[PDB]
């Protein structure tokens, strides 16, 4: 999966 | 309504808001009946950040609105972009999952 954080 | 506001009161400039999104689908309701549409989601919370110290935000939650914007029709980097600009004071509408 791709996550992006913030 | 369904939604949720979360309010996220930011001090730390380099601190993050303290979460991850990913793509997602989601069965919204319509005219025809259920259809699935694209749609942004929590993937994850940073342990001791404050996303999870709120206790407001989970994961599979579903992010509908930024800062009254909506994301419907955007982009994971676009929706990214969307709120780390509002970081110092972010406004987030999500759809709780459970």
């Amino acid at each position: 999966v791709k996550e992006s954080l913030v | 309504e369904t939604h949720r506001r979360v309010r996220l009161l930011k001090h730390g400039s380099d601190k993050p808001l303290g979460f991850y999104i990913r793509d997602g689908t989601s069965v919204r309701v319509t005219a025809s009946g259920l259809e699935k549409q694209p749609g942004i989601f929590i993937s994850r919370l940073v342990p001791g950040g404050l996303a999870e110290s709120t206790g407001l935000l989970a994961v599979n939650d579903e992010v509908i609105e930024v800062n009254g914007i909506e994301v419907a029709g955007k982009t994971l980097d676009q929706v990214t972009d969307m709120m780390v600009a509002n970081s110092s004071n972010l406004i987030i509408t999500v759809k709780p999952a459970n």
